[PDB]
Formats: structure tokens, C-alpha cells, sequence
């Protein structure tokens, strides 16, 4: 038999620190039983396991827990995330591969691999002879590598004829977009 | 510059 | 909850038996640091962040002690209801497009981990590989399970086959996820 307890402190930020919401969670195994939520303003029992806990936490800790919206959430964001997490900029690498061996008049997929970028915001577009492609484009979910970089693969359904295909990538880390060409 | 914990508060038992 | 950014601060896990604890911060879903509880040291995922930002480990040790206490109270109050073992799910993918002869990293992403005890190991041609490997902390999920990533740095070759092997109490047999160029 194994037993687990978790505590989660969560600071949600909108428009910098103009809007902050603090949520703390007390969890037994995987059951959240007690929660503070700054939008509520007090602790509440989430399940019966926390029924008598919520009154005690409100009586003993509530002023400190509310104060943490400023002393922890706002402080950590303005003083420490602004100069580290929020200024990190990693430029994407862009490569194009064909899914299947190239054959005239045969269906294929062009894959634009966009890798190692940060932050997550990115715009990837496929072009054919300068014409943006709408239908036949698909994308993997954004893949979190766990090392503070992302990757995404953007696919284009196509059929090689006779001409030129371009993957186009815009990202906050780039002064100008990246373009990579493939010729049929 | 220092980042601070959100504090775990003690259950009453 | 919609937001532009999310910080996870004070994040603490404690488990018994075994006195297993973890303290982490995260920002927008990536690990800022964990506190090494044996060495009482803050270990930042990006070292340059920790050169600029101080986290005193005592704050992590305090939360760990409070969670050890809370684990004690809640196990008794639940009448010693034990954790349910989940079956983790694993996937392997490369960090960058694979080119023979060019260094790369295999990433074994393991999800639905609960309780947070696991053994993730790599095999090359069915033989254990440990040099250079590193893994993340247990990163939290919204459903209060965990995920973890392991990294194998390697040079791709046509003659090498890789597996990520995952052992966990919620698996009858070890999970083996294959990858090759
Ligand atoms: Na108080
Ligand atoms: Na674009």
C-alpha cells in the first residue's frame, strides 16, 4: 500500500500582472479535497475529506494565503520571471522532407519540421509557387520537448508535378521570416 | 532577485 | 482557467512508505527547478536562470515537512485508503530531424504516472544504455498524475535500434517503446 499527498500553488497571470488569480490545492492521492481560490476569496472543501479542514484553514491561514497573491505571485512574476522565462527567445530550425519516395502523379506529403523554438507562439504556412495553401495542410500538436523548447510538424498533402514548395515560419525570435524551399 | 514559495499550510488533524 | 501565463510555485509531493518527496517550480508548463532534498540545493533546469534568481532551499524543505505532516493526517482521516496504481503510457520521438552521423536526442515522454515512482531506462540493440542520460523531475498534470521525460543523446546510425523501457507498479510487464532511423 502506498499513500501520496500533493500541494499545488498556481498563479494565473493576464496582461502581465494586471490580473492575477491564485489557486492553491491540497490533494490526497489524486483527490483534491481542499482549495483556496482568490476569485472566491476563501478556502472551500472540494470533497467531504476536506469538510472540516476548510473552516480551520480559513480561521488560521486565510490572511497569509490572500497576501501571497502579491507577495508570491506578483513578486515572482515581476522580479524573477520577467528577466528569465518571459525573455527567453530560441529561434526555430526549419527543414522539409518528403514522406514517400517522389513519384510523378502520385500522392505524397511534404513535412515542414519546425524545431527547438521558444516561446510557443509560432506561425507556419505552406506555399506552392508563391500561392498559400489552405486545404491539405495539417499540423501536429505543439510538442513540448521538456528542455524549454518546442517543435511542431506541419504537413502538406500534395502531388509532385513538373513545381516549387515553400515553408514559411514567423516567430517572435525572428526579425524576418524563415523560408525553406523544396522543388519537385 | 529571489523567487518565493507558495506555502503549504498544516492540516489540523 | 484562461490566462496568458501560469506559474506553479510551492509544488510539493510526499509519499509513504519510503519518505519520497519532491519540490518544484514551473512556468508555463516547463520545469524551473527542483530542490535536491538530500543535498539541500536548488537545481535549475536552465542553469542561467539560477545564476540570476535565488531560491533558498529552506522554503522547499519547509513545504516538504508540511506535506509529510499533511500526508500523515490525511491517510488516517481517509482510513488508510491507498493510492491506485495507474498504467503509464510512453512515447519516443527525436528532438530534431534525424540525419545519419549528426548528433540528436531521443526523448521518451512518459505520461499518466501515479504514484510518482518509476524506472525509465534506455536500451540500444536490447542492451542497457546509461551514459549521458538525464531525466526531468515528475511534472504535474491537471488530473494529479505526473509526467516525466528521459533523454538519450546519440549519433543516429543505420545499425542501431533503440527502446525506452518503463517499469512501474501499475504495469504487469515492463513497457518497451521502440525507435529507429
Ligand atoms: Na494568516
Ligand atoms: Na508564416
Amino acid at each position: 500500500r502506498h499513500f501520496v499527498h500533493q500541494f499545488k500553488g498556481e498563479c494565473y497571470f493576464t496582461n502581465g500582472t494586471q490580473r492575477i488569480r491564485l489557486v492553491t490545492r491540497y490533494i490526497y492521492n489524486r483527490e483534491e479535497y481542499l482549495r483556496f481560490d482568490s476569485d472566491v476569496g476563501e478556502y472551500r472543501a472540494v470533497t467531504e475529506l476536506g469538510r472540516h479542514s476548510a473552516e480551520y484553514y480559513n480561521k488560521q491561514y486565510l490572511e497569509r494565503t490572500r497576501a501571497e497573491l502579491d507577495t508570491a505571485c506578483r513578486h515572482n512574476y515581476e522580479e524573477t520571471e520577467v528577466p528569465t522565462s518571459l525573455r527567453r527567445l530560441e529561434q526555430p530550425n526549419v527543414a522539409i522532407s518528403l514522406s514517400r519516395t517522389e513519384a510523378l502523379n502520385h500522392h505524397n506529403t511534404l513535412v515542414c519540421s519546425v524545431t527547438d523554438f521558444y516561446p510557443a507562439k509560432i506561425k507556419v504556412r505552406w506555399f506552392r509557387n508563391g500561392q498559400e495553401e489552405t486545404v491539405g495542410v495539417s499540423s501536429t500538436q505543439l510538442i513540448r520537448n521538456g528542455d524549454w523548447t518546442f517543435q511542431v510538424l506541419v504537413m502538406l498533402e500534395m502531388t509532385p508535378h513538373q513545381e516549387v514548395y515553400t515553408c514559411h515560419v514567423e516567430h517572435p525570435s525572428l526579425k524576418s521570416p524563415i523560408t525553406v524551399e523544396w522543388r519537385a | 532577485l529571489q523567487t518565493l514559495a507558495l506555502e503549504v499550510e498544516d492540516d489540523p488533524c | 482557467i484562461e490566462a496568458d501565463h501560469v506559474g506553479f510555485y510551492g509544488t510539493t509531493v510526499y509519499q509513504s512508505p519510503g519518505d519520497i518527496g519532491q519540490y518544484t517550480h514551473e512556468f508555463d508548463g516547463d520545469e524551473l527547478f527542483y530542490v535536491d532534498l538530500d543535498k539541500k540545493k536548488t537545481v535549475w533546469r536552465l542553469p542561467e536562470f539560477g545564476q540570476l534568481i535565488l531560491f533558498e532551499p529552506q522554503g522547499g524543505l519547509q513545504n516538504i515537512a508540511a506535506e509529510k505532516h499533511n500526508l500523515g493526517c490525511l491517510t488516517k482521516r481517509s482510513n488508510f485508503t491507498p493510492a491506485t496504481n495507474e498504467a503509464p503510457q510512453a512515447t519516443v520521438f527525436p528532438k530534431s530531424p534525424v540525419l545519419l552521423g549528426q548528433p540528436n536526442t531521443l526523448i521518451c515522454f512518459v505520461d499518466n504516472i501515479f504514484p510518482p515512482v518509476i524506472n525509465i531506462t534506455w536500451l540500444r540493440n536490447s542492451k542497457s544504455v546509461t551514459d549521458g542520460v538525464y531525466e526531468t523531475s515528475f511534472l504535474v498534470n491537471r488530473d494529479h498524475s505526473f509526467h516525466k521525460l528521459s533523454y538519450l543523446t546519440f549519433i543516429p546510425s543505420d545499425d542501431d535500434i533503440y527502446d525506452c523501457k518503463v517499469e512501474h507498479w501499475g504495469l504487469e510487464e515492463p513497457v518497451l517503446k521502440h525507435w529507429e532511423p
